[PDB]
C-alpha cells in the first residue's frame, strides 16, 4: 500500500499506488510516464498545472470511473487536464456525453465521384 | 569505458571493478597471498574493497585491515564497505535494530583498524525491525563519522524504497547502493527491478559473485577441480549445485558462450565479468579471486566492455535463454 | 527550472520560474518587484492577501494568457488582485470584455469654445 | 569607510581587505617572509587569511598554520579560511563528494595545527555531486565543530541558490559567502549576478586577484620583470596573457587609468583594491603579496574608498569599456 503523493502547483494529494495502477495506461498509473514528474528530493511529483481540476481527476481513479468535471471549472481547461493526464478516449468520450454532447455523425460526400459532386449543391 | 563510475547517483567514485573478501580473506587463502591480491588490485586502481562481520567470523576483516596498515596506503584513496546484519551467537547480536548497527559496525571498524567505511551496508532485509529504526540508526552511525554512506543489500525495491521514503519523511539520509547478486544465471533483480530505482531516487547496484562462485569460470566443465571452491569442507551447497540436473545445463551453456568468447577475443571469466558491466545501472562488480593468476585475467574484462555490442549481447541471451521479461 | 514557492496568506503555491519569466513586467515576473515580498528563512514569497483570487493570477501564467475570474469570487474583489499583481491594462482591458463590459467611448464637448458651449444644453 | 564589514549578511566580521597565500606562502616567498607579511597585516587589523588544501600542495597551510602558533595570536581574534576540491591524485581524493569534504578539511585542519577554520569553501562546483550531498556535507563539519560557517568558489549564482533552496529543504545549513574573481578586466559575475543573492538571500561576496595577479599593478607596462609573478616557473598561462593581443590593450588602458590614480593621490594598485570594494555586495577582498612592500602600500587602498565618486567611477568605465550589463 506505498503511498503516493502528487503535488499540482503546490496543492498537495495523496493516494496509494494500487489505486493509481488500477489504470495502467494513464499518466500517473505508468511508471515510466510520471517518472518524468518525480522530485527524488521531496518523494512527491509536481506537475505546474491547474488545481481546481485534479481534485477531480483523482477521485476518478478513487471512485474506480466516475470523471466528473467540478462545478467551477470551466469545460475548456477541464477537458485540457483530461487529455493531459492520458485518462484515455473512451472516458473522455463517456464524459462528454455526461456533459451534454454526443452524436457528431453522418456520412460525408456519396464517394461516386461525380454522385458526390452533385449531393453538394443539392 | 570510464574505469571509475558514480556508485549510484552520489558522488562517491569507485573503480567499475571491486576486490572482496567472502570465503577467501583469513579463510581459504593466506594472509601474504591476500596482501598480495590487495596490492595488484590498488596498484591497478581498484579502490574499491568489500568485506562483512560476518566473513570468517571477524578475521575477514583483521586481514583487509592488516594490508591497509601495513602497505601504509592513503586512507582518502580507498573505498572501504563493509556489511552488517550476522554478529554473534546471542540474540541481540544479529539484525538491523539500532543495537545491533552500532555495535556491528563499532567492532567491525575495530577489527579493521579504521575510523570509518565508506559505506556501511545491512547484509539483508530485517522483517524484525521497523524500518524508521533502522534508517534513524544508519543515519545515526554516518553522522557520528563512522560511515560516509550506507546502502542495502539482497532488499526488494519495495524495501529499498521504504528506506528512501522513511528517510525522506524523517529527514534521514537515504541508502545510495544495493548490494545484489548478478551473473549469467541470477538476472532478475539487477535487470528488471533495479534499474526504475536507479533513476528515480538514485540507487546504484554494486553486484557480487560475477562469475557465481567460479560456476561462470568454466572450471567445472568436467567435475569439481581439487582446490577449487566447490571443492573447500563447507562448500558442499556450490558442490551440488553444479553436478545437479540444472548444473549440467549451465556447464552445456558455458560450451557455447565459449565461442562468443573467442570471437570477442577473450577468456570466458573476462566475458562474465565485463557482461555484467554492460547496464548503466550496474555501478561496480565485487570480484573474488583465490589467487593472483585469477584477479590478473579478470581485470582484463575491461578491454571486453567495449566490444559489447547489441547483436552479441542477444546472440548472449538466445544461448543463455533467461532473459527476465521486463 | 528552479521552482518557487508562493505564500497567499497561508495557502501555498508553487510554479516554475520560468512559468511566472513569461510575463516580464508582472510584479511575480520581475526580479525587481517581487524581492520586497521574498521570505529568505522560508525560500518562499509571501503576500497577506486574498487566497481565493490567485488560484486564477497563477493559471494565467500557466495557461500563458487565460484570465479567468473565479466564479466564487466578487469581481471588485479581483479587479483590485489583478492590478496589484500588475498583470498589465491589456489583459486587463481583455479580462472585461469577457467579464462583459467593453465600449466606454465617446468625443467629448466641441472644442470650439461657444461651439462646445451649445452643445452642452442641446 | 567602514574598515570591518559584515561578510554577507551572517554574524561574522571581516576587515574589508584580506590576505591570501596563493602561490606565495610556501611557494614563491620565504617562511620568514610569510611570517612578516602576516604579522604586518594582522597588526593593521586585518584578521581575514585565505588558503587551501590545493596551494602548494599542502605546503601553504603548513605555513600559515607554524606562523599562527608561534606568535600566539589568541585564535578567536583571526578568521581562517581554507577552500576544497583537489587534494590528491587518487579518484576519491577531489570533487565535493562528503568522502572529499570530510577527509579534506580533517587533512587541512591537521596541516594548519587549527580544530577549526571560522569558513571552509568548495573551491569551485561539482557537476559530479548532489547538491543535497555537499550541503549535508559542509552541515555536518560545522556540527562537527570543524568549521563555523561554509561557502561557494566559483559557483554561478543558480548553483548557490540551489545550495540554500537544499538547505531550506533539509534544514540544513545554507553558504554566506562565494569567493569569486574580481578585478578592473573580470566584473560581470560579482557586478551583474551576484548582487541579487546578496539581497535575496544574504550571500556576500569575498573577492580574489584584485590585481589580475599583477597584471593591473603596473609593472608590465614595459615587459615581464625579473622575479615578478609572471617569470615564475610554473606561471607560463601568465606571461602569456600579458604580452598577448588583450595583454597589450590592457596594459593600453592602465596608463591611462594612471592618470585617474594621480587626480585622486594614490598609486595604481591602491586604486585597483579600492575600487573592487566600492560595491556594499563586497565584503572583503583578498589581496596577494610576495613582500612587505606591496602589502603596506595596498593597504592604502582604504583611504582611496571614499573618494571613489560616481563621476570618478563613470570615468573609470569610460576607460575600460568594459562595464557590464545589467
Ligand atoms: N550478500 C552480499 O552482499 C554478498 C554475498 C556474497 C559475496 N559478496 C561479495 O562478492 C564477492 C564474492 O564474489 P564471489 O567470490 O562469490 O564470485 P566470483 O564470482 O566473485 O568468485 C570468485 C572465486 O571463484 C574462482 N575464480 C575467479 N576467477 C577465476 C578465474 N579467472 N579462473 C578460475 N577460477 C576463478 C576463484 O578461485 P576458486 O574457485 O578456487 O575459489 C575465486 O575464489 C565477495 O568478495 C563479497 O564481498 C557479497
Ligand atoms: N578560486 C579561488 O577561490 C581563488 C583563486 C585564486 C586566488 N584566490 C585568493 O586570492 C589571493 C590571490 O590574489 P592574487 O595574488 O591572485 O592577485 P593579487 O591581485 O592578489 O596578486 C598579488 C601578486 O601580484 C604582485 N603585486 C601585488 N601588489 C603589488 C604592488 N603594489 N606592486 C607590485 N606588484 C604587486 C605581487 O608580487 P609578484 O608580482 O612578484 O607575484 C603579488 O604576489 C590568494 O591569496 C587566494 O587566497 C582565491
Amino acid at each position: 500500500s506505498e503511498r503516493v503523493v502528487i503535488n499540482i502547483s503546490g496543492l498537495r494529494f495523496e493516494t496509494q499506488l494500487k489505486t493509481l495502477a488500477q489504470f495502467p495506461e494513464t499518466l500517473l498509473g505508468d511508471p515510466k510516464k510520471r517518472m518524468r514528474y518525480f522530485d527524488p528530493l521531496r518523494n512527491e511529483y509536481f506537475f505546474d498545472r491547474n488545481r481546481p481540476s485534479f481534485d477531480a481527476i483523482l477521485y476518478y481513479y478513487q471512485s474506480g470511473g466516475r470523471l466528473r468535471r467540478p462545478v467551477n471549472v470551466p469545460l475548456d481547461i477541464f477537458s485540457e487536464e483530461i487529455r493531459f493526464y492520458e485518462l484515455g478516449e473512451e472516458a473522455m468520450e463517456m464524459f462528454r456525453e455526461d456533459e451534454g454532447y454526443i452524436k457528431e455523425e453522418e456520412r460525408p460526400l456519396p464517394e461516386n465521384e461525380f454522385q458526390r459532386q452533385v449531393w453538394l449543391l443539392f | 569505458l570510464q574505469f571509475y563510475r558514480n556508485l549510484g547517483k552520489s558522488g562517491l567514485r569507485v573503480s567499475c571493478l571491486g576486490l572482496g573478501t567472502w570465503v577467501t580473506f583469513g579463510g581459504q587463502i593466506t594472509d601474504e597471498m591476500a596482501e598480495h591480491l590487495m596490492t595488484l588490485a590498488y596498484d591497478n586502481g581498484i579502490n574499491l574493497f568489500d568485506t562483512a562481520e560476518v566473513y570468517a567470523a571477524g578475521k575477514a576483516e583483521v586481514v583487509l585491515g592488516n594490508i591497509i596498515k601495513k602497505k601504509g596506503w592513503r586512507r582518502s584513496s580507498l573505498v572501504i564497505t563493509t556489511k552488517i546484519f550476522w554478529g554473534g551467537k546471542a540474540e541481540t547480536e544479529r539484525g538491523l535494530s539500532r543495537k545491533h548497527i552500532i555495535e556491528g559496525l563499532k567492532a567491525s571498524l575495530e577489527r579493521l583498524q579504521l575510523e570509518y567505511v565508506d559505506v556501511v551496508f545491512a547484509n539483508r532485509p530485517d522483517p524484525n525491525t521497523p524500518m524508521e529504526e533502522t534508517v534513524r540508526a544508519m543515519t545515526h552511525v554516518i553522522n557520528q563519522g563512522m560511515a560516509m554512506y550506507w546502502g542495502t543489500s539482497r532488499w526488494s525495491s519495495m524495501e529499498i524504497m521504504e528506506a528512501y521514503s522513511v528517510a525522506r519523511q524523517f529527514n534521514l539520509i537515504p541508502p545510495i547502493c544495493e548490494q545484489a547478486e548478478y551473473h549469467m544465471f541470477q538476472r532478475e533483480k539487477v535487470e528488471v527491478q533495479l534499474p526504475e530505482l536507479f533513476h528515480k531516487i538514485g540507487v546504484g547496484a554494486m553486484t557480487w559473485s560475477p562469475l557465481a562462485c567460479g560456476i561462470v569460470s568454466g572450471k567445472y566443465d568436467s567435475g569439481i577441480p581439487p582446490y577449487s571452491r566447490a571443492s573447500l569442507k563447507g562448500y558442499q551447497w556450490l558442490k551440488d549445485k553444479i553436478l545437479s540436473e540444472e548444473g549440467r545445463r549451465q556447464q552445456a551453456k558455458l560450451k557455447e558462450l565459449q565461442a562468443i568468447a573467442e570471437r570477442l577475443g577473450c577468456t570466458l571469466p573476462q566475458l562474465a565479468i565485463a557482461w555484467c558491466l554492460r547496464n548503466e545501472g550496474v555501478s561496480s562488480v565485487l570480484l573474488g579471486a583465490s589467487n593472483a593468476e585469477q584477479l590478473m585475467e579478470n581485470i582484463g574484462a575491461i578491454q571486453v566492455l567495449p566490444k559489447l555490442s547489441s547483436s552479441i549481447v542477444h546472440e548472449i541471451d538466445s544461448i543463455l535463454g533467461n532473459k527476465p521479461y521486463s
